[PDB]
């Protein structure tokens, strides 16, 4: 089976700036399977390899206990947890200075997140790269397990607007005025990891805990930042950035919802599921002590499950397939910052 | 981490008042049933009071009915009209039970409080 | 007696009204909004009929002022439905993403044994509540709302008297009152009313919807303004409705709903034609009013105007203004069809400024005509007409004063002009 | 009326061996659900009560193995095989519904 994903591509390439970006839901796959999958290209045009690299995550799984007896009524150790480290390989991990220099490098990154329930993954594959490649490549077809990815470049309007009554409103450059036409636009944003020797710059976690009003915590160590795109089209978004005030929207809308936007299946539309119980797990799995929390769920994948903690500025990736990790940042301890993050903004808007 | 601790715990005579108090943490108040149990000096253990369902129903031993009312996460005992036959060391404990009106475990009382002492002689 | 006049050009032979002011010139008329009115005559004293002064009344456009209610931005949601089993304790509030949703309702259902429904996948046997919820998702801005206060309706009226000119503007409870002119606006029927709530899908100048039913102190998902971003945070409707505990493959506890699941958006969008919807020309807004010009002709005006039969004619005769016509160029074709073009230099002299009007007419009719505020100096005029047949000449004539050069064209508005030439 | 009888009053024992405490009913303890409502409770002698069996033979959470629950209707067992010296204490049946009736104590040593 085939899957087309489409990269909505500005009409002005020659005139463009930017980039241009796209993602597509993939069947869900097993979690055996999981560690082994690698995203083939086979494209004409020039990608960067360095998320087709090995990283070691810290699966955290949960499962019912193999000795319950029969009858036994669920409660809080009615089952356990556990967690190990496995190498993962093609997920969504850009070096800094990539996507922002995309433009000049005339680099496309592809890779994918995970969205898992307890036995199975669903991949969702972003694909982002210059404009120009809009020409030069026109179509071509990815690989990624048993699946095959048609990919198309068609010129699309208000690629990174919205369309207000037929007329497309792209999101005011540079905010002089007060309230008016307002936008809502797509962001897909990708989390980066990157340390400085000294100051607090690069924590954004305390960015966060800044926006809810959370103080005293001290379990905010990652260094890092995230770079959004608007729409399927537009220049690299460095969040956050104190004078954009795009950047500020940006994270507002992060620190309110953490888990941004479900990857569904809307298929069926029966939102059901069972809430398993709060757990806390050790990421590393050699750690002496809990270092994650979250929400153990039982149903079909809904939200991505991978992150890093917000504690250790050596960035620790967990994996918890059937697991919703703590990302509220309210509290201190044993959060994490989501891969991967989609969300709509709204934004003062003006005429193309 | 759970824990309860009690408090509130003292000597007095017959025929005055005394309120107990277990204060929680770590767990949700409206899941878990708040239990009261006294054990008297050298003897068993005597089940008190319960709370469960938040704090909607609540049930009562016939030794004490009407006598104590069991009301910041704390769980309060309110002991009036405290005859001298209660003299005893006053625990707190939760247990797990369905999420329901009607009183029904899915687990025994697990995790207890230290207790506190009330004796009541004169 | 009042008399409705109707925009649009009439063709009239060569001639400017003269009236001999032996009484007080009246004018009763009333004028639809979006249309300029042209009246121009020729004030003529009874004694020394040589002392003839000319008279332009210019009455500009109707402009409506409505003192407004900012009520923020309406918005479109998606309908949401979740359940949650939890396989013991409590449903947790404010634990889970979609409990990040905009605004939301929550039902916490009791596990009742017995009832059967108990999935497989819970860690023993499931005990805990069943949290049933409608999730509004995806909140997107489609518009301003505005709430009217109150309602005034101007028209700037500019005034050539002789060699004296003024411009007020005049409305229902400010009658322009000067020592020989008098303009009252006397009335205004609209389309608009108090209490009234104006939508604007898009920009102020792409036009409006009416809303007589607006969103208040009882609010229903569905209904017109159910969800609004206001300034102190997000106002939510009632999600209008209940739910209902069902079972599916007898083993999962799933939840329904009875009731609307379509948002007021889109209920408004299926039912768009039954809006009043209304155009906007030049707006303007501000934290309390909101101005602009309807070019629909939705509104009408009632103008009265009154010239005093006692006009100063020796002072307002001392230095007539004297212009000089010369036809210079010439665009577009002749005929009932095309319509055609008229560039002429205008020269005013002894005043320093002149309200009139410069006409485009041919040998027997004026086609056209175009009204302007002459600067002293030289002025470039354009004139818009429709007609002429082979030999016509076509010229610029104030009032009855034409240019000696004729030029002739090629082969194949909403104003009112009185100018009292012959029909 | 409804009370619970514990055999021995006082089960004194070697380290290393089984053990065995009687607790009978006046009434059926089995509930309509299907599950005996009865508990099994240890005291140390400084600490507070203990959970080692809940609902007649489901061994609590952090309880090993040597520990075990058994019984219907009035006539319930608590089972330890190779005492160990912690198991010093009173052992209390505790009805699980209202009428949280208590066994008595039976004593260890
Ligand atoms: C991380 O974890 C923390 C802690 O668990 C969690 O904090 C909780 O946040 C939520 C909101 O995000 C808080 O809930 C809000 O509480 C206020 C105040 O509630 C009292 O007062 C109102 C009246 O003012 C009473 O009605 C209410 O019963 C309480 O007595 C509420 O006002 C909020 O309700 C509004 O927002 C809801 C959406 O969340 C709407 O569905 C709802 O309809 C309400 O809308 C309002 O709109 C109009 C605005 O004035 C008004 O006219 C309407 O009538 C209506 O009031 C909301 O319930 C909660 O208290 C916090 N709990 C804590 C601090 O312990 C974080 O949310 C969590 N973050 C993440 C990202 O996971
Ligand atoms: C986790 O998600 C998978 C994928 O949706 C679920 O497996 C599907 O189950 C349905 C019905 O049982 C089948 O029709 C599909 O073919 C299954 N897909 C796959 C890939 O196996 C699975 O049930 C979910 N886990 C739980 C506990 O609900
Ligand atoms: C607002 O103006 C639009 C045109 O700009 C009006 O719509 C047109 O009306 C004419 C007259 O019948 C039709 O021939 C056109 O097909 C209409 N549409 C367009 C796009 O021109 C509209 O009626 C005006 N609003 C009101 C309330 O009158």
């Amino acid at each position: 089976n085939l899957n087309e994903l489409k990269m909505e591509c500005p009409h002005t390439i020659g005139l463009g700036q930017g980039l241009v970006i796209g993602s597509i839901e993939l069947p869900p796959v097993p979690l055996i399977q999981v560690e082994s999958l690698k995203l083939e290209s086979s494209c004409n045009f020039d990608l960067h390899t360095s998320t087709s690299s090995q990283q070691a995550f810290t699966k955290w799984t949960w499962e019912v206990k193999s000795d319950l007896a029969e009858n036994t009524q669920a409660s809080s150790t009615s089952f356990q947890t556990k967690s190990s480290e496995v190498n993962l390989r093609g997920l969504c991990l850009v070096p800094p200075l990539v996507i922002e220099t995309a433009a000049r490098t005339r680099k496309t990154i592809a890779c994918f997140d995970l969205s898992c329930n307890q036995t199975t993954c669903q991949p969702t594959v972003f694909l982002m790269g210059p404009i120009q490649t809009c020409i030069t490549t026109k179509s071509c077809l990815l690989g990624l397990g048993d699946q095959r990815i048609q990919v198309n470049y068609e010129k699309t309007y208000c690629v990174s607007g919205q369309l207000i009554e037929g007329i497309c409103f792209n999101p005011v450059h540079t905010q002089p005025s007060h309230t008016y036409d307002i936008v809502t636009v797509m962001v897909r944003c990708f989390l980066i990891v990157k340390k400085v020797t000294t100051g607090d710059s690069m924590k954004i976690e305390k960015s966060f805990e800044t926006l809810v009003q959370k103080t005293g915590c001290t379990d905010n160590g990652f260094q890092g930042y995230y770079v959004c795109l608007i729409g399927s089209s537009s220049e690299p978004l460095y969040i956050p950035t104190l004078d954009d005030y795009r950047s500020a929207e940006v994270l507002s809308r992060m620190a309110f919802a953490p888990h941004g936007e479900d990857h569904d299946i809307e298929k069926n539309a029966i939102s059901a599921m069972r809430i398993v119980g709060k757990v806390t797990g050790k990421a590393p799995s050699t750690e002496s002590s809990d270092t994650v929390q979250g929400i153990a769920f039982s149903g079909n994948p809904l939200y991505t499950s991978t992150g890093v903690l917000t504690a250790k500025d050596d960035p620790v990736y967990v994996w918890a397939p059937g697991i919703m990790m703590e990302g509220n940042h309210s509290v201190c301890d044993k959060k994490t910052l989501p891969l991967t993050w989609t969300g709509f903004i709204p934004l003062p808007g003006e005429i193309e | 981490q759970v824990q309860l601790v009690e408090s509130g715990g003292g000597v007095v005579q017959p025929g005055r008042s005394l309120r107990l108090s277990c204060a929680a943490s770590g767990f949700t108040f409206s899941s878990y049933a708040m239990h009261w149990v006294r054990q008297a000096p050298g003897k068993g253990l005597e089940w008190v009071a319960v709370t469960w369902f938040d704090v909607s129903k609540k049930d009562y031993a016939d030794s004490v009915k009407g006598r104590f009312t069991i009301s910041k996460n704390t769980l309060y005992l309110q002991m009036n009209s405290l005859r001298a036959e209660d003299t005893a060391v006053y625990y707190c404990a939760r247990n797990l039970i369905r999420y329901s009106g009607s009183y029904f475990p899915v687990h025994g009382m697990d995790v207890w409080g230290q207790g506190t002492t009330v004796t009541v002689s004169s």
